[PDB]
């Protein structure tokens, strides 16, 4: 009996389950999409430094991509990423 | 069913989805009626036809495109 | 093939790891710091702005170096344990590099438990392929070249 | 009398309750029981020519969806699907019924959701293209997340309607990349040609993955059956029936049907897998259902864990096994119909679901105390019933394969005769409490003639399976047969 | 008619924490053991039992033993 | 160009910016703190120059 | 036992932006913004849904420390409209949204300010 | 009006209003039922989930509290509603809705008064 | 200034002329592109008119709907009648003509 | 009219009605004789007959238009892949332009020079499509740009009109100087502007080398240009703002009809001329950046007009990954994807401005919308399960094919990170739903009843979307065609 | 020597123009004039590119590159103007309505 409350339901059901589960990526959602909307601060600087940015990767990791593959490695560069991301 | 009368029906329905999404009657109007029966069945009788073509199109295309690759060999 | 077209002895490797991270962290730093405003207060004066500037330019290439050096040598003693190379060689160097610097930034076990765990399933979902983008090789593309049969 | 008929029916009655006033309540009512009433006879129609001793689909009908790229419409039963077209159809017009009373605030829109429900289940069922399956498969999704946010009885209906639809969603989608991936590398997305076709041990293993994710979503299994009982509780009676008895039934179909034929050396290397799965399940949601204080959670979680022993039974790749699977497909849809209407009944009397307000419902309501009784009693499996027969059915089929796991799913014996009898005493037994609930009716009319079609099914194919049996055998054997060429 | 329930704050209350027990989640000492225990380690000696059945199968039959994830 | 550039967008240019009559601290920014990203960023330009 | 509406009026005061004085008579239990609508120094087509998600900070109004301490403090949805929404991301410590501002004999006779109206057509 | 709120007349949605009501700056919240011979002075608001049966008159600036029932020359409480009883209001509110809408049925969008006016125009001259 | 008639895709019928005049064009105009001009022209007249109704410049509307018209309806039937010289088009009655 | 100009009579009659259309407007609404009429309906209606007239020349000229082949060499090309780009072109500037005349008089917009600058800016990307060289490609490019400047811009007193026209002006200047530098760097290392004489020295040496450094510089700010023009991520913070801030017709004309051109633009310019795999690759980035950001920002964004731009830049990042797989059937899904992405695009704008009658602003102002216009609330929410792609929906039938053109593509990442997406992002989309069925607010949002323009254009639209999974063969032997004749 | 001095300096002043951009936070009009010297370095390099390379191709884009910038300078400055005109200043935190 206490197996049916204690453990298969608020221990696992509404707790690791969930809590891995419907509850943490929904709250793990929630957070990055506002993060993600804070991007869109409104200014037209902000817009052309995000232009500048994109254009600025793109010819490092295109043009330059000989000196770049031989020293970076692309599982490092979306770890890098990741991890800014927390 | 026929491709005239699959046309008509579906003339039918556009004007009266039309008529009811102004929250009109749905048989306001029934020559509008009419008028969108006789150009649903046009529609689908054009359709069919252009169909036809453009998979006789398609289909010449493809033979150009076998002729085309067929040539890589010596 | 990626382990025949270079040497890349481990610890060749491991600085090259922090010097990339080290590179791409003072990048990073700069962004943000060029991205966040100043305060109203500060608007007048530059050199604290600068200062401020050069401060997340340093955080940041730190932690980034950091964190790539970490990954690239619990890779490599792990390889070097093991005699050979998989998908777990590197997921969990992934996962030590996260719990450890991530980890130690949030000055939490969950968020290093969290960040660690998303850096081991990045690491093993790159890792989990060829790292490349397309995965055929035998389309071709474009007709160039002929051939007898 | 052809399959492209049976799905045209609903297709009609549903137009034309589309085009008719809402003021005209009593139409909409009589003109979408009618054609419900009409395709189920249409269906038993269909019945009573099916041929059991052919392998091949019967009554296959092509139409031109795609000339190029071979995806072609194709319509087809064999005799696994056939009966759960036979209780779709059955149990569409049972929504109907229920609802007749107040039908006026549900609107024209319940019955026509219902109806495009019923179309779309007879579409998944009668198919032999893997693209078109899917497309139906996820087809259904509409239909249900509909039902569920816009008839729910509280707040919480939208978390149960996002919840559902986005794991329904997540497992379609893994799905539409294996099969696409199949469609490239055989050319064709006919089932008769992707049986027929070799896959790499890799590439199997892989499409295998993605196939279980996706019917396992709808099949609760162990990670992936919360969103099972909150979707049951916030659903109407009608929708919940549904849910139960139609949509996992579903999933289950889906995954025997493209994944034990199809990934023959796929499914022999996950078999332990889904066993173990299984085991926990059965074991795990059984004991939640002991300690639970919601009817409807209750009836949720005992459909989880039967519908654990359903995939139990079928990688029990035998005769007994795979048509006890089937049978309790069949009997747990009926049993979940009615459990859950037994359920909608008391929630419509007393516009309440916990347990601690009702008890001693024998004095006030006999007639539904000996229905409730007989249904709890099909639900606990008792000999002579349809879910005894599929539960022994499945139990020799596992202790033919592996005897730990036969024993680890008769362990669900024990446990499903606890909470469904003690359930049953709590509502039903004792004396009233008078502060709580002091005004009290029977089963009326309606209700009592809902209830006699799924009284009349149980018995009869509990006491005489022979019927069910036989439709069977000869695809069954077929099935088991397929890898194998000794 | 008048049919509904008369219903019970305390009761209701009751009801509501049950169904809202994912919010009371904590990952302390007892749930953090309850679930390596019955989450992983009985799933995994499941698992470990259903292979070792099916490979004494083979070692009965005299067949190699079968190859599971 | 001449006539163009220096007559016509350059005078359209000198007439909105006088008739705007823009002070300072309206359009005023340090610009210390943005010279290493343009720096980067110059760099990374005149290294795709020299490639 | 009458059960007028007397009792249930509640009686405040506004300051729009340009300084002149206003009398703002609502209900109690509904909104300062919808009295402020009814007393028409609020468009009303500006904002129709009493809701967070609907609210744009067309509802904002700067209120006395000595007022802040009579009503519920403000919520984390509040916070972050009044910061998102707003000529420079800053909190202003002394505005509400008008949504969340529900009207009572406690708050009777505050004094609210209003702020430059902002434009909400497209 | 005399509670000094807004005095314009305004019925929310799911109000049934009997034969003879006398409506006058009133401010009825949604959902209610009022009966006929029913008057509502300035300034008078019935509460949402309410009803008032038919004679019933409210002075001006009395309210009537949400979810109860009033009667009576001087509007006056009678007892509270129950959930049951609550749910009724929009019931009733669509079926005089459906009922309306068979009445609608009856009506053209253009009357053929017009051939009258003109034949009264010959007939004339 | 050099200029070259010759078209991407061939004709799929004979060809009484690659690059027939202007005036030619226009005298080859049957009844059906007669037809093709009138009912372009009296389209772009009445809906000039019906959308006119309400700036209330009826005659302007119906003179900028003509003129509009007039100079659809003639391209479109002057497309039709090169496309029939040039063999882009079945031009029976004309091939006929020509022999 | 020599002959010649048989292969330019669309465009020349289109030019020469936007010219009558803006004298007879000018002279008409200057005029005091009347009351100085908005003509603003009167012009959009004659504008809508030009469109419609100039359908019927460009769709029975079909071999028409081939003519003088080596003489519009120089400019443009003409063929099935551009005579199909230019129909549907067409048929969504019609349907823009009967779509939005109930904003001008019930919002009093009575300038036509907002019909003129449609007809304009049509005719700017019937010239894009057709173009064949680097030029003309700027040049039409261009109009189109300064169209949309003074589009965007076109309420002056309005704040967020204003600051839209000053933000898309300097973004779009910005990726126009990226684009001309680009073009530049391949005119100096190339010494070719025409598109086959950049196939001819391109075709048989990778772009990725020591050699034609400058000639991957000018592509890849050339693909820049275009990725600006379409909304990536990298360069996609314009859209959701200008599409907020800009009048609703304009916004709907901005989703709708410049897809399709620049995109044919982008496959005659880089799939013809500079095929190459590291343009797949910069594509393949953008289009996982797209997707990714897309659905990431919409589900944190509560107005319709945001929703919609945000849906937009995740449609574009699926036709991206179309486009970056580059092969027959990647372009065959490219072309399913933009015409069903347009037919949405066009069902879910007529709808939203249907609802622009009552100024609907946020999610929340469409509650309970499911009571107040049903049928309206079974369309909307239609509308949004086809941009979820639900099977029986067209929205399903591009999502399913771009997969499969994934799957053979090789491009297991790239088609992992889309399905992940499109389940991620299914969630604003099924809030909307919600919002319109489940929920109940305390108080709602009447709608005024629709015009017969948007109503006939919106039943046509839904009856397409909801009964394309009934016969797709038209679309799908259309594209496959357009695909193959894109090089034979 | 000269084509790589001529090429230097159109590189460089579009690497000013990115600066002016990037240092230009709270200026627009500098932005605007950013990218106007962005163009003035694509039109200098279409012409040294059209002059050492013997063709007329640069030559006459570089006219219609500037027939262009000249349209978008007028259009850019309306722009301006109306902003200003409706917020009363050019300050970019006037210019942050949207998000
Ligand atoms: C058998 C049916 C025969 C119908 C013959 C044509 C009837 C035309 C009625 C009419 O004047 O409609 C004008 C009205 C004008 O619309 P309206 O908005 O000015 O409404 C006025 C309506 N009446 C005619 C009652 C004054 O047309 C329509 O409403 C739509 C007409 C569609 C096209 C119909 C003709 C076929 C082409
Ligand atoms: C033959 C097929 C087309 C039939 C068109 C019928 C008339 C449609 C325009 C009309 O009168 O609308 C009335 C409506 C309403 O007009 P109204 O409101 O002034 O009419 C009622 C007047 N009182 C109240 C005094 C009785 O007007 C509009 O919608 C605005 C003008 C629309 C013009 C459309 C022109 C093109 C139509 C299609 C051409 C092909
Ligand atoms: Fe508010």
């Amino acid at each position: 009996l206490r197996f049916g409350y204690e453990v298969s339901f608020e221990a696992l059901d509404k707790g690791a389950i969930e809590i891995l589960g419907p509850y943490g990526i929904s709250y793990t959602f929630r957070r990055l999409a506002e993060r993600i909307s804070q991007l869109q601060s409104g200014f037209v600087y902000h817009y052309a430094f995000a232009m500048l940015l994109g254009l600025t990767l793109f010819v490092t990791f295109f043009c330059m991509w000989d000196s770049l593959s031989s020293w970076v490695d692309n599982r490092s560069s979306f770890i890098l990423i990741v991890s800014s991301f927390f | 069913l026929s491709a005239t009368t699959i046309g008509a029906l579906l003339g039918l329905g556009t004007q009266m989805y039309s008529n009811a999404l102004r929250k009109l009657p749905y048989m306001r109007h029934p020559w509008e009626h009419v008028v969108g029966m006789g150009l649903g069945a046009v529609f689908v009788n054009q359709l069919l036809k252009w169909e036809a073509q453009v998979e006789q199109d398609l289909d010449k295309m493809l033979e150009k495109a076998k002729a085309a690759n067929e040539r890589r060999y010596i | 093939r990626r382990y025949l077209e270079d040497e890349d002895t481990p610890f060749m490797k491991t600085i090259k790891g922090a010097t990339t991270g080290l590179v791409a962290g003072t990048i990073w730093g700069t962004v943000v710091a060029t991205w966040y405003d100043v305060p109203r207060v500060e608007r007048s004066v530059a050199l604290p702005g600068l200062i401020r500037t050069f401060k997340m330019m340093g955080n940041y290439g730190l932690t980034f170096a950091a964190i790539g050096g970490v990954y690239i040598g619990v890779e490599q003693l792990l390889q070097n344990y093991r005699m050979k190379r998989d998908l777990v060689n590197g997921a969990v160097g992934g996962f030590v590099a996260g719990a450890t610097i991530l980890g130690y930034k949030g000055r939490s076990i969950k968020t290093a438990l969290s960040a660690g765990s998303a850096l081991a399933f990045t690491s093993a979902y790159i890792d989990f392929g060829g790292q490349t983008l397309k995965h055929d090789e035998g389309k071709e593309y474009a007709a160039y070249t002929t051939k007898k049969r | 009398f052809d399959l492209s008929g049976l799905i045209l029916c609903p297709v009609l009655g549903s137009i034309i309750l589309i085009f008719i006033p809402n003021s005209r309540i009593r139409l909409i009512r009589l003109i979408g029981l009618c054609a419900s009433l009409i395709t189920f006879l249409y269906s038993l129609v269909l019945w009573i020519q099916f041929d059991p001793s052919t392998a091949k689909f019967q009554f296959v009908e092509s139409l031109r969806w795609l000339p190029y790229e071979n995806i072609n419409l194709n319509l087809g039963i064999d005799g696994l699907s056939f009966f759960f077209v036979i209780l779709t159809t059955f149990l569409i017009p049972i929504c109907i019924l229920v609802g007749w009373s107040g039908m006026r605030s549900y609107g024209k829109e319940y019955i026509i959701a219902f109806l495009i429900c019923e179309f779309l289940m007879i579409a998944v069922f009668c198919m032999l293209d893997l693209l078109l399956f899917y497309v139906f498969f996820e087809s259904v999704l509409i239909p249900m997340f509909i039902i569920i946010g816009v008839w729910g009885s509280r707040q919480r209906k939208i978390k149960a309607a996002y919840q559902f639809f986005l794991y329904t969603l997540l497992g379609s989608v893994f799905m539409l990349l294996a099969i696409l991936l199949i469609l490239f590398q055989t050319g064709t997305a006919d089932l008769q040609i992707s049986l027929t076709t070799e896959f790499s041990e890799r590439r199997q293993i892989f499409l295998w993955i993605a196939f279980f994710a996706a019917f396992a979503v709808k099949v609760p299994m162990v990670p992936v059956h919360i969103w099972l009982p909150e979707a049951h509780v916030e659903a109407p009676t009608a929708g919940s029936v549904i849910l139960a008895g139609i949509l996992s039934k579903l999933g289950t179909y889906g995954f025997l049907r493209f994944s034990i034929p199809m990934f023959p050396e796929a499914t022999l290397c996950f078999t332990p897998f889904i066993y173990t799965l299984s085991a926990i399940a059965i074991i795990y949601t059984s004991l939640t259902t002991l300690r639970q204080i919601d009817l409807k959670k209750i009836i949720a979680y005992s459909s989880v864990a039967h519908m654990n022993l359903v995939t139990i039974g079928m990688f029990s790749l035998n005769i007994q096994g795979i048509g006890g699977s089937i049978l309790l497909m069949l009997s747990h849809g009926l049993v979940l119909s009615a459990l859950f209407l037994c359920v909608g009944v008391l929630y419509d009397r007393h516009k309440t679901r916990l347990v601690r307000y009702y008890g001693g419902l024998v004095s006030t309501m006999p007639n539904f105390s000996t229905i409730f009784f007989f249904f709890t009693l099909a639900n606990m499996s008792l000999p002579g019933t349809s879910s005894f027969i599929g539960e022994f059915l499945i139990s020799v089929g596992a202790f033919q394969r592996n005897s730990l796991v036969a024993t680890l799913a008769a362990l669900g014996m024990i446990l499903g005769a606890a909470y469904s009898l003690w359930l049953y005493n709590r509502v039903v037994s004792g004396n009233l409490k008078a502060d709580f609930l002091h005004k009290f009716s029977d089963l009326n009319g309606r209700e009592v003639f809902i209830f006699i079609p799924f009284l009349v099914g149980v018995v009869r194919m509990g006491v005489h399976p022979k019927v069910f049996l036989d439709r069977m055998h000869t695809y069954v054997s077929n099935l088991v047969q397929h890898g194998k060429f000794n | 008619g008048g049919m509904e329930a008369n219903k019970n704050k305390f009761i209701e209350d009751w009801g509501t924490a049950r169904e809202n027990l994912e919010f009371n989640f904590r990952w302390t000492r007892r749930n953090l053991a309850l679930v390596g225990i019955f989450g992983i380690a009985i799933p995994v000696l499941v698992y470990k039992g259903i292979v070792r059945e099916f490979h004494m199968q083979d070692e009965d039959n005299g067949r190699p033993y079968r190859k599971f994830m | 160009f001449l006539v163009v550039y220096i007559g016509a967008i350059a005078v359209l240019f000198l007439f909105v910016v006088m008739m705007f009559h823009i002070q300072i601290a309206e359009i005023h920014e340090e610009v210390l703190r943005y010279l290493p990203v343009s720096g980067i960023i110059g760099l990374i330009l005149w290294w795709e120059m020299f490639f | 036992s009458s059960k007028k509406v007397s009792d249930r009026i509640v009686r405040l005061s506004a300051i729009d932006f340009e300084g002149k004085k206003h009398e703002v008579v609502g209900l109690a239990g509904h909104t300062l913004l919808k009295a402020l609508i009814n007393t028409g120094l609020i468009d009303p087509d500006s904002h129709r849904l009493e809701e967070i998600d609907a609210c744009s900070a067309h509802c904002e109004v700067n209120i006395a420390q000595e007022w802040l301490d009579k009503l519920p403090p403000r919520s984390y949805d509040e916070e972050y409209v009044l910061v998102r929404n707003s000529r420079a991301r800053v909190l202003n410590k002394h505005s509400r949204l008008g949504c969340q501002v529900l009207l009572d004999h406690n708050l009777q006779g505050m004094v609210v300010a209003l702020p430059e109206p902002k434009p909400w057509d497209t | 009006s005399p509670t000094g709120l807004p005095a314009d007349t305004s019925i929310e949605r799911y109000v049934t209003i009997g034969a003879y009501s006398l409506l006058r700056s009133c401010t009825i919240e949604p959902e209610c039922i009022i009966g006929q011979h029913s008057i509502l002075m300035e300034g008078s608001l019935v509460e949402t989930q309410s009803i008032l049966e038919a004679g019933s008159v409210v002075p001006p600036g009395r309210r009537i509290p949400s979810g109860e029932l009033w009667a009576g020359n001087p509007a006056r409480f009678v007892r509270t509603l129950t959930h049951e009883e609550i749910l009724e209001i929009p019931k009733l509110a669509v079926a005089i809705n459906d009922l309306s809408r068979d009445h609608y049925s009856e009506f053209l969008p253009y009357s053929t008064v017009y051939l009258e006016v003109e034949k009264f125009k010959k007939s004339l001259g | 200034m050099n200029t070259d008639i010759t078209a991407s895709t061939k004709p799929e019928y004979p060809v009484v002329d690659r690059n027939p005049p202007f005036t030619k064009v226009v005298g080859n105009f049957s009844t059906l592109d007669y037809l093709r001009f009138v009912t372009i022209t009296g389209v772009s007249v009445t809906v000039g008119y019906l959308s006119g109704i309400k700036p209330g410049i009826r005659g302007p509307s119906m003179v900028t709907g003509g003129l509009i018209g007039v100079m659809g309806g003639f391209m479109y039937a002057y497309q039709n009648s090169a496309g029939r010289l040039m063999g882009f088009f079945p031009n029976d009655d004309e091939v006929a003509r020509h022999n | 009219m020599f002959n010649l100009f048989l292969a330019v009579y669309p465009e020349i009659f289109i030019i020469n009605a936007t010219f009558i259309l803006l004298i007879h407007g000018v002279v008409f609404s200057t005029s005091k004789k009347y009351d100085y009429p908005p003509l603003v309906s009167n012009v959009g209606w004659l504008g809508l007959l030009s469109v419609l007239i100039t359908l019927l020349l460009l769709a029975a000229g079909a071999p028409l238009l081939t003519i003088a082949h080596l003489f519009r060499n120089n400019f443009f090309r003409r063929d099935n892949f551009t005579y199909f780009c230019q129909i549907l072109l067409l048929l969504s500037t019609a349907g823009t332009i009967s779509m939005c005349f109930d904003f001008f008089e019930q919002e009093r917009f009575d300038a036509f020079e907002f019909i003129v600058l449609i007809l304009l800016s049509t005719c700017s990307m019937l010239f894009m499509i057709s173009a064949y060289d680097l030029i003309a490609m700027y040049l039409a490019i261009e109009l189109q740009s300064l169209c949309f400047y003074v589009m965007a811009a076109s309420k002056r007193k309005s704040e967020f009109s204003t600051e839209a026209g000053l933000k898309y002006l300097i973004l779009g200047a910005f990726s126009s100087g990226i684009l001309l530098f680009g073009c530049s760097m391949i005119y100096g290392s190339t010494g070719a502007t025409h598109f086959d004489q950049l196939a001819k020295i391109l075709t048989g040496y990778e772009l990725a080398g020591a050699r034609s450094s400058g000639i991957f510089m000018g592509i890849l700010f050339i693909a820049v240009g275009s990725l600006f023009k379409i909304t990536a991520v990298p360069f996609h913070m314009w859209a959701p703002d200008i599409y907020e801030g800009s009048p609703t017709p304009v916004t709907a004309f901005l989703s709708i009809a410049p897809k399709i051109s620049i995109f044919a633009n982008i496959l005659r310019v880089f799939i013809y001329g500079s095929y190459g795999a590291t343009l797949q690759q910069i594509f393949c980035f953008c289009s996982i950046a797209s997707m990714i950001l897309g659905a990431l920002a919409a589900m944190a964004q509560t107005k319709v007009k945001r929703l919609l731009a945000y849906s937009s830049i995740g449609h574009v990042g699926y036709i991206c990954i179309g486009f970056s797989c580059g092969t027959i059937e990647g372009i065959q899904s490219l072309l399913i994807g933009i015409f069903i992405y347009a037919l949405m695009t066009i069902d879910a704008f007529a709808i939203v401005l249907a609802l622009r009658q009552t100024r609907v602003k946020y999610i929340a102002d469409l509650g309970a919308l499911a009571k107040t216009n049903p049928i309206l609330a079974i369309t909307f929410s239609i509308t949004m399960f086809s941009y979820v792609g639900i099977p029986p929906l067209a929205g399903f039938c591009s999502k399913f094919y771009l997969f499969f053109a994934a799957l053979g593509c090789g491009a297991y990442f790239l088609a992992s990170v889309g399905v992940v997406t499109s389940v991620i992002g299914c969630f604003y989309y099924i809030r909307l739903v919600k919002r319109m069925f489940f929920d109940t607010p305390r108080t709602w949002i009447l709608y005024e009843p629709m015009d017969r323009d948007k109503s006939l254009l919106l039943a046509m639209t839904s009856s397409f979307i909801t009964l394309f999974f009934l016969y797709p063969s038209p679309l799908f032997s259309v594209t496959h065609q357009m695909a193959l004749s894109l090089y034979l | 020597m000269d084509l790589i001095k001529y090429f230097t300096f159109s590189m460089i002043i579009f690497i000013l123009g990115i600066w002016g951009i990037l240092l230009n936070r709270r200026n627009i009009l500098i932005m605007l004039m950013s990218i106007e010297l962005m163009l003035l370095a694509v039109n200098s390099n279409f012409l040294v590119f059209s002059v050492s390379l013997d063709d007329m191709m640069g030559q006459l884009f570089a006219l219609l590159v500037l027939t262009v910038a000249a349209a978008e300078s007028a259009i850019g400055l309306a722009i301006f103007v109306i902003t200003f005109r409706v917020r009363g200043t050019i300050a970019v935190e006037f210019i942050n309505s949207i998000q």
